[PDB]
């Protein structure tokens, strides 16, 4: 699951 | 579902970090946003009341804005609060705009307050005239007016999201890029080549010349003050003329009161035949900058002195100071022969010719520099006027090594948020980069208290 928080 | 449950079926967006690092990361900030709010404030704020301050005070207001707008926010939806984001689109557009817009702006100054100078130290005949509070002015708003053009792609690259696994929640609700993965990694380049890699550049490669120009002055200093001589009463030079200082040519009028009356069109006073130690000084400072001048102006020249290092550079002027440009390059394959850096060849060809014969003892003192590439024919030099030089370096080494410690691992971490397909991503990765993300922000942060001590040591 790749991160949403950049 | 349920219209009951408020923490519904969130499950994917949750992060594992630790409330133990949650505390210490908190801690850790509170400690830096004291510092750098005090230490950007008081520089900001003393600054109002030589225009190398505009910059330092540029730079001291994009790291107070940085602690003040992008640092609380992240506090609690990017480090204890992952999951909703709480301002909307509005302010999830925004945010993401001012931190990538301030970030410009400090980056932007750090390689403007260097590049002001290396135009102040390496180069005093181009600036001293042409550099004016409206140029300095107006230079300054430009760095700000650019660094808000490059952050737009912001407005559009992020957005709020819902992403909650029933079809409507409000938990699920994240600030996260709205695009597809191409259009996240050319943004994220974008802005990491422009910040990290042009100062970065710009940074380290200005400050390397800076070293070396400050470290030839520092050599120049004494080879010629013990070669030419310094006199602070008016002396008659070997051709018959009129100088004063370090070979300070006044003039070759043979009228004593009209050399009387140059003396002062630079120095500033009546003085009667007569300056001062500090005095001299700058007007070797002056003369030193017009040999350089030649030497860069010069291809016969300019190619040998960029292949010598500071001390050889040093003996170049030496050299360049009692001849002039035109008798220096008369040298021919002498100057090849420094070129090659072939020393002994070259310090025996330079022994046979006019100039060593007409001054023995100074040629021989040049030619050992030549040899050695140290100036132990000078004997150790004065320490006080040394120590001042090491100083110098070690600061322009901080302002590269403290650009890159703070900024490298942040542009890193949001590379690897980009580059890192969605088939490669596991669970540790998740983890680990959620972790990373509080080291590499605090470290972020830390230059916002870090500058207003380096460079108001400048």
């Amino acid at each position: 699951r790749r991160p949403y928080i950049l | 579902t349920s219209e009951s449950d408020t923490a519904g079926p969130n499950s994917d967006l949750d992060v594992n970090t630790d409330i133990y690092s949650k505390v210490l990361v908190t801690a850790i900030y509170l400690a830096l946003f004291v510092v750098g709010t005090v230490g950007n404030s008081v520089t900001l704020f003393t600054l109002a009341r030589s225009t190398v301050h505009y910059h330092l005070g540029s730079l001291a207001l994009s790291d107070l804005l940085i602690l003040l707008l992008a640092m609380p926010v992240e506090l609690y939806n990017f480090i204890w609060v992952h999951h909703p984001w709480a301002f909307g689109d509005a302010g999830c557009r925004g945010y993401y705009f001012l931190r990538d817009a301030c970030t410009y702006a400090t980056a932007l100054n750090v390689a403007s307050l260097s590049v002001e100078r290396y135009l102040a130290i390496c180069h005093p005949f181009k600036a001293k005239t042409l550099m004016s509070r409206s140029r300095t002015k107006k230079f300054i708003s430009a760095i700000w007016l650019a660094s808000a053009l490059l952050a737009i792609p912001m407005l559009f690259t992020m957005g709020l999201q819902n992403r909650s696994a029933d079809g409507t929640h409000p938990g699920g609700l994240v600030c996260t890029p709205i695009v597809d993965t191409a259009t996240v990694k050319v943004v994220i380049q974008v802005n990491t080549f422009m910040s990290f890699l042009f100062p970065m550049l710009v940074i380290s490669i200005l400050n390397t010349v800076i070293a070396n120009k400050l470290t030839v002055m520092v050599n120049i200093f004494e080879m010629l003050r013990i070669d030419e001589g310094l006199r602070l009463k008016i002396y008659k030079d070997t051709e018959g003329y009129y100088t004063i200082g370090i070979g300070h040519l006044l003039t070759k009028s043979p009228s004593l009161n009209a050399a009387k009356s140059e003396l002062d069109k630079a120095i500033g006073r009546n003085t009667n035949g007569v300056i001062t130690k500090d005095e001299a000084e700058k007007l070797f400072n002056q003369d030193v900058d017009a040999a350089v001048r030649g030497i860069l102006r010069n291809a016969k020249l300019k190619p040998v002195y960029d292949s010598l290092d500071a001390v050889r550079r040093a003996a170049l002027i030496n050299m360049v100071f009692q001849m002039g440009e035109t008798g220096v390059a008369g040298f021919t394959n002498s100057l090849r022969m420094l070129n090659n850096k072939r020393w002994d060849e070259a310090a025996v060809n330079l022994a046979k010719s006019r100039w060593y014969n007409q001054t023995p003892n100074r040629a021989k003192r040049v030619i050992t520099t030549f040899r050695t590439g140290t100036w132990d024919a000078y004997g150790s030099g004065s320490p006080g006027r040394v120590q001042a030089l090491r100083h110098g370096v070690l600061v322009l080494r901080a302002v590269v090594i403290a650009f890159v410690v703070c900024w490298l691992p942040y542009h890193v971490r949001r590379l690897m948020f980009c580059y890192i397909s969605d088939e490669q991503w596991t669970t540790f990765l998740f983890d680990f980069y959620h972790y990373f993300y509080m080291l590499t922000n605090a470290l972020a942060y830390a230059s916002s208290a870090i500058n207003p001590i380096l460079y108001n040591l400048v």
